[PDB]
RNA sequence: GGGAUAAGUGCUGAAAGCAUCUAAGCAUGAAGCCCCCCUCAAGAUGAGAUUUCCCAACUUCGGUUAUAAGAUCCCUCAAAG
RNA sequence: UUGGCACCUCGAUGUCGGCUCAUCGCAUCCUGGGGCUGUAGUCGGUCCCAAGGGUUGGGCUGUUCGCCCAUUAAAGCGGUACGCGAGCUGGGUUCAGAACGUCGUGAGACAGUUCGGUCCCUAUCCGUCGUGGGCGUAGGAAAUUUGAGAGGAGCUGUCCUU
């Protein structure tokens, strides 16, 4: 696993601390706390880490490869942060801030209300580019997911939510 | 929540504000007391025992149920009340906001709850399947000779035995029955009584269940 | 998604892949989106 | 000449065990109780009595099972009215009732006699570490 | 209305530097499943719980006794049959 | 399903259709949830999950089928001795009468037709629906109860607004 082997790199404003299995790293932006597998070892250096599997077996590869992911996903998120962005496509199709919440009319007969969640920020521009921000990139997956299923881009004209770099295929609509 | 017991009276009518004919049945819900109070702690759930329609105090060569037994007359006591005709406990009000020995009185309802009546449904005795059960009869005449049986109990050698639950003669009502989502149209607190929209199970004098409908 | 015993490539850009057990053709084309019953 | 001893209930003794199912394996913790409830593990083992020993299993609610016998494993029976089939697989019965999981385990593995169902009622069944017959004065069993 | 799911939909994610809903992990998702609603139910022989009532004499001193609380016989009845 | 075989039943295992009462499977007719679409929308097509419930009256014919009229969200397909005659019917069909066509010298005959034509049984056992008595539940009693389990229910139209 290159992944599995790969080093992680410690900004000096990040610290990692082991306890057991657990792992928590803090950082500028805040704390992400979790557990690893249990079969993983850590070589802790004072500005990186490395992960070491005990084993060449199939699940000890695999398992190599997803920590390392993780908890340099980790590290990322407390030093940087994610960012998802989504845009909305068609005439009335707004976004908005209620405080914390957000707020979508997206051509129903209601509004939408999503409810802002822990170590997540909305953000709208323009009235039709969202934004959520976190530090967890799994939160900011599952979140920015959840407002685009609100209501996902339609092939006839490309209308609804949509992550802004997203590939929209695209049908011909009627014919004769 | 709220809860009462009474006697059915009968069934008449009432004109709403706008002339609307309603009808309505009549409970007499008088001498309602808290006896017992049931807890977690020493019950192992929460309820409030309710008392309704003292009868007599007890006496020594009683031959009726008219007179309050030892044991009766001991648990009334306790709650400081006189012996009571029937006793039944309501788990869906707060025990908290009821004291042991309190009055139970028809205002605690107000004109326009929505209620669930429970009672014991009107006997009929041994009934066949049309009438318990509502199945069609035969043919009366094209030589029939199947009126009122109850048809096949089966099929065949598959399976060689009829099925539990099959529908069949026997005992009809007598059952307890509640009836969802009546309303009380008004209280009469100098009379005891609240009349219910609608009618309720059981025969005149029968004794009926009055609480806060569960469905909201 | 089409589910049929017989589940392979259609065109080049077709991915088979195993999800809980089962057999799929993962495409960028919908229409050969695939699962093996 | 005959000569093989017979148990009765006048020189039987019947013992106390305690036996902790966490970390231990539904099927061979059963199989092992069952002998102990049969009176399989004493010299005087006689088959038209019970010479079996009382067990209180603690810690039901740890038992474990291996594969995917938690969502696989389906505990099916039947009301005798027509389409009465219900059905509740082992890992949610171990979550809701872990107690009659091990019950049923271990007297699946009794015969169905009188005999068999007065010995499986020497079982005692708890999902905690907790028991309440402390009267009894039981001793710990070690498994195997 | 709640919990868990099906076909599905995805997030994060390696095995396989990419890709990937899946392996670990995390979501979401049916009139269906378990409940919520109605009825029966401790012969549930695993026979459960709470409140109240009765409580002595005689004994070959193991035990017995008619009585207690209570319930019936018989009788007047119906909302029950 | 049409058959093949001839293994249970010829000191009898009543046979079509209908009626009464259902019950189960799912390969789903409607309703619920989905993927793809040569899915603009409204409609559809096809496939996947799903058996909770629901799934109509009439004309003709013994009919089952089937066609037709009028509806419906839909008018599912199958098993249960082609479920069910000690529950009903008895129109068809394979007893005796009579007749036509036909065949036969004839007596008669025909998976040709026609008119008529005896459906017994007081439930012992299991099973099922109701309803009592005994004993048990470590004293004897009156009431109130928990809920292990079990049963019930579970369908859908149309219109207004957006
Ligand atoms: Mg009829
Ligand atoms: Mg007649
Ligand atoms: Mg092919
Ligand atoms: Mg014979
Ligand atoms: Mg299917
Ligand atoms: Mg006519
Ligand atoms: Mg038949
Ligand atoms: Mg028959
Ligand atoms: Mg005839
Ligand atoms: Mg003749
Ligand atoms: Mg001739
Ligand atoms: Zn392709």
């Amino acid at each position: 696993s290159r992944v599995g082997k790969k080093i992680i790199d410690i900004p000096s404003d990040v610290t990692v601390t082991f306890d057991g299995n657990h792992v928590t790293v803090k950082g500028p932006k805040g704390e992400l706390s979790r557990t690893l597998n249990e079969r993983m070892t850590f070589k802790q250096e004072e500005n990186t880490i490395e992960v070491v599997r005990p084993s060449d077996s199939k699940e000890d590869r695999t398992n190599h490869g997803t920590t390392r992911a993780l908890l340099n996903n980790m590290v990322q998120g407390v030093s940087q942060g994610y960012v998802k962005v989504l845009e909305l496509v068609g005439v009335g199709y707004r976004a908005q801030m209620q405080g914390k919440d957000l707020i979508l009319n997206v051509g129903y007969s209601h509004p939408v209300e999503i409810k802002a969640e822990e170590n997540i920020t909305f953000s709208v521009e323009k009235n039709t580019v969202v934004k959520v921000e976190g530090i967890s990139k799994e939160q900011v997956g599952a979140l920015a997911s959840n407002i685009r299923s609100v209501r996902p881009p339609e092939p006839y004209k490309g209308k609804g939510i949509r992550y802004q770099g997203e590939y929209v295929r695209r049908k011909e609509g009627k014919t004769g | 929540t709220k809860g009462i017991l009474g006697r059915k009276i009968g069934m008449t009518q009432v004109f709403g504000e706008n002339g609307e004919l309603i009808p309505v049945t009549v409970v007499e819900a008088k001498e309602n007391v808290v006896l017992q109070k049931k807890t977690v702690e020493v019950d192992g759930y929460n309820a409030i025992q309710v008392g309704f329609e003292d009868k007599k105090a007890y006496k020594k060569d009683a031959k009726s149920n008219k007179y309050a037994n030892k044991p009766a007359e001991g648990h009334a006591k306790k709650a400081d009340a006189a012996p009571k005709r029937f006793i039944r406990e309501f788990r869906n009000v707060d025990v908290d906001a009821y004291e042991v020995g309190q009055e139970v009185s028809v205002d605690t309802f107000v004109a326009g709850d929505v209620i669930d009546v429970t009672g014991v449904s009107k006997g009929k005795g041994f009934q066949g399947a049309i009438k318990r059960h509502g199945q069609s009869r035969g043919p009366m005449s094209h030589g029939s000779h199947f009126h009122r049986a109850p048809g096949s109990v089966g099929m065949a050698s598959d399976a060689s035995r009829v099925f539990k639950g099959q529908k069949m003669p026997g005992r009809m009502g007598g059952n307890t029955v509640t009836v969802q989502n009546l309303e009380v149209v008004q209280v009469d607190t100098e009379n005891k009584v609240i009349l219910v929209k609608g009618n309720v199970p059981g025969p005149k004098k029968g004794l009926v269940e009055i609480r806060t409908s569960i469905k909201k | 998604m089409k589910v049929r015993p017989s589940v392979k490539p259609i065109c080049e850009k077709c991915k088979v892949i195993k999800r809980k057990g089962k057999v799929m053709v993962i495409c960028e084309n919908p229409k050969h989106k695939q699962r093996q019953g | 000449m005959r000569q093989t001893f017979m148990a009765n209930e006048s020189n039987i003794e019947r013992k106390w065990y305690v036996i902790d199912a966490e970390g231990q394996t539904l099927g061979r913790l059963s199989s092992e109780v069952a002998s102990i409830l049969r009176g399989k593990n004493k010299v005087t083992y006689t088959p038209h009595v019970d010479t079996g020993d009382y067990v209180i299993v603690i810690n039901a609610s740890k038992i474990e099972f291996t594969g995917n016998k938690e969502t696989d494993k389906v505990y099916y029976r039947h009301s005798n009215h027509p389409g009465g089939i219900k059905s509740i697989t082992a890992g949610e019965l171990r979550r809701t009732n872990p107690e009659r999981l091990i019950e049923n385990s271990i007297k699946g593995m009794l015969p169905s006699t009188r005999l068999g169902e007065k010995q499986g009622k020497k079982l005692f069944v708890y999902g905690g570490a907790e028991h309440p017959h402390a009267a009894q004065q039981p001793e710990n069993y070690e498994l195997r």
